[PDB]
């Protein structure tokens, strides 16, 4: 009849009286979870503030290791007997790693330059970070160099607006399918809407959706304060440079604004010339690699925060938006990349592609050099080789999968 | 739960 | 020893099993008795029950005896290891998703040709078959009615089965048009957009087994569909073939654009390649028998009732990506994003449905909407994922009211 945390006091312990410090947090390092975990927080508080009343503040007796670790126990336990949805977590990591430096070695594509601050990006920047839905953390490259979500916003202002306005509202003003022609072609489907949120006059009308009757500075900060929540409270900052290059070379996007009011596409009562400034202020909000993964991993995680446990959206919104970023998520590349990499994801014109793996993970990758069809290189190469490593695909099966790796098993 | 996680372990460890 | 386990559960000693109390324990995971691998153990039953005083009652070391050569799948059955481990439960709930789409009776029968016109509009079946052979049936699922339209996922998996992706894709796109069902037309690269479309699957019937004549070609395509079934139900309508080629006109339209087009591979008889696809269309399933096809599609191109590779893991891939976003239509969008499940629709009735990784389906009634996909068929599929997350994008962790048939 031994307690949770007398088992994981003799499996870290390994014979001896007393933990060392070091050695737990070691360990619990290997798992992927950080120390700086939202939910451990009152394990490293007790852990803290009781070594500080030790004679050397380093070893644990069972006692005192017992106590810093109730609060949390069933997580720290889940984390070192293996059973969070990546059980070798190391070895995985290695996997990324490799992947990383493949992807590393395309120097193709062409940075953006339709305003100066993407213009100025160094070709050969190039992160990718990972958050599993148990919130086992891992990066490499370049991941806390901020950057704008630019065209990476798209699914979570439409996340936000289902989740606040449900469905069948939503959908009044935007369609639920691929259009089939370019996403570059300035055109409604059969009900004169706008084919769905991911092209960009699907997205302004979404973007007129959200906090009705309220102002362009408050519904900006009710946006951020969600993007936050599905961050776990890392990073999510604002460009007002980019903003304002924007703003200055607004010409072909207000165009789209005016062809939508005349079409009648708006809800009654917008102000398009402010619904489309609140559309340029959202393009510009920056994120890392780092904090960008936690928001894809929210997304894999059914709206639940993974490093906080918190509910930031409802199932209908999640399970929407990644059934559009299935579909339309990579522009002119959507169907291609649907056939081959078979993961909802979305790119961005600064360079970064979103990407979630249901039940798995959440990935930001990031390189500005972007393809022809304004997709980043470095990013597309990486997700094909995701996708031949490992069983992730959409329709990989989970018992028959040839030489494909599953990291939710252990070797 | 807590409770499932016991049994399997204490077996397994125990 | 295993052998010895699967004893006493059943026994509660009792020095011996009545075989019918063995035989409805089992039925009672969801297999069938019938199952090919089970045939061993059924084969051993009956020899050895013949050497026995009364027939029915058998020690340990008999049958340890019949039951060793399947005891792993046996094992797996009793100790609810199967992807559903509650099946009459499971089977139950199907059930009732049966009788509320059975109390829609709107849509009108398909009756270009007479052969389907003569369906009665009452018709309704329901049959499911998990990636571990558990097998339910409800309503018409023993009746013979033709695939039509079913058939373009079979036939597209086979060419990719036996071509590989990048020729198959020389011929066809890989995408949904986006535009109506109805053309014609070619995506940017000259190509029919997807196999899916009646201009793409033409143009995958041309690619098979080629350059053999049409009668060995049809054999081929039969004995492959054969071992998607594990055997089960696959006939043909002659009837419906004939019907099909008289008031052929508008495929025939779509094979002369073709041609001109130069869609085709070198040395393709247009005329040919056409009866070949109106037989493929002809070709009969039932719902059991076409629940196999899809479970194989379900459990990555084994047969699950009878563990033989059929198709290689990008055939089904593929198949089950185009089916996502084509397989319905001009619904397919719709279908895509609310239903969130492979499917394919034909002009029968009938409704292909794959629950990867846990059970392929098919529904039958032959009352279609305005789009051409079945009435009930349409309904059942909303349902099922209303109550079940078996939507693609469904989280497994985290899923509100719906219930989960995967756990106990
Ligand atoms: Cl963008
Ligand atoms: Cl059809």
């Amino acid at each position: 009849l031994p307690s949770l945390e007398d088992l994981l006091f003799y499996t870290i312990a390994e014979g001896q009286e007393k933990i060392p410090v070091h050695k737990f947090i070691t360990a619990l390092k290997s798992t992927g979870l950080r120390t700086s975990d939202p939910r451990l927080k009152e394990c490293m508080d007790m852990l803290r503030l009781t070594l500080q009343t030790t004679s050397d503040g380093v070893m644990l007796d069972k006692d005192l290791f017992k106590k810093c670790v109730q609060s949390n126990i069933v997580l720290l336990t889940q984390a070192f007997r293996r059973k969070f949805v990546i059980p070798d977590f190391m070895s995985f990591t290695s996997h990324i790693d490799e992947l990383y430096e493949s992807a590393k070695k395309q120097s193709g594509g062409k940075v953006a330059d339709y305003i100066p601050q993407l213009a100025k990006f160094s070709p050969d920047l190039w992160g990718v970070s990972v958050c599993t839905v148990d919130g086992q953390r891992h990066s490499i490259g370049d991941t806390k160099v901020p950057f704008c979500l630019q065209s990476c916003v798209k699914p979570l202002k439409y996340a936000i607006a289902v989740n606040d306005l449900g469905t069948e509202y939503v959908h009044r003003y935007v369609g639920k399918e691929p259009s089939g022609l370019r996403f570059n072609k300035l055109f409604l489907n059969e009900d004169d809407k706008p084919h769905n949120p991911m092209v960009n006059a699907g997205a302004i009308v979404v973007t007129s959706l959200i906090k009705q009757g309220v102002n362009n500075a408050e519904k900006f900060d009710y946006v951020m304060q969600f993007l936050n929540k599905m961050a776990g409270n890392e990073y999510v900052g604002f460009s007002n440079a980019t903003f304002q290059s924007e703003r200055e070379s607004g010409k072909r996007n207000f165009a789209i604004g005016y062809y939508l009011k005349e079409k009648k596409c708006f809800p009654e009562g917008t102000d398009m010339v402010g619904i489309l400034d609140f559309y340029f202020q959202l393009c510009s909000i920056e994120v890392t690699c780092e904090s960008a993964s936690v928001m894809a991993a929210t997304l894999a995680n059914g709206g639940f925060c993974p490093i906080t446990g918190e509910r930031v959206l409802s199932p209908e919104a999640v399970r929407n938006t990644l059934s559009l970023m299935h579909s339309c998520g990579m522009y002119d590349f959507s169907g291609q990349f649907a056939f081959h990499v078979g993961l909802p994801a979305k790119s961005g014109v600064a360079g970064g592609i979103l990407l979630v793996v249901p039940n798995v993970m959440g990935m930001m990758c990031w390189s500005p050099p972007l393809d022809k069809m304004g997709n980043s290189v470095k990013g597309i190469h990486f997700c094909h080789d995701l996708v031949s490593l490992c069983n992730f695909h959409n329709y990989d099966n989970l018992r028959h999968f040839a030489k494909k790796l599953d990291p939710r098993r252990e070797g | 739960a807590k409770g499932a996680l016991q049994e399997l372990g204490a077996g397994l460890t125990a």
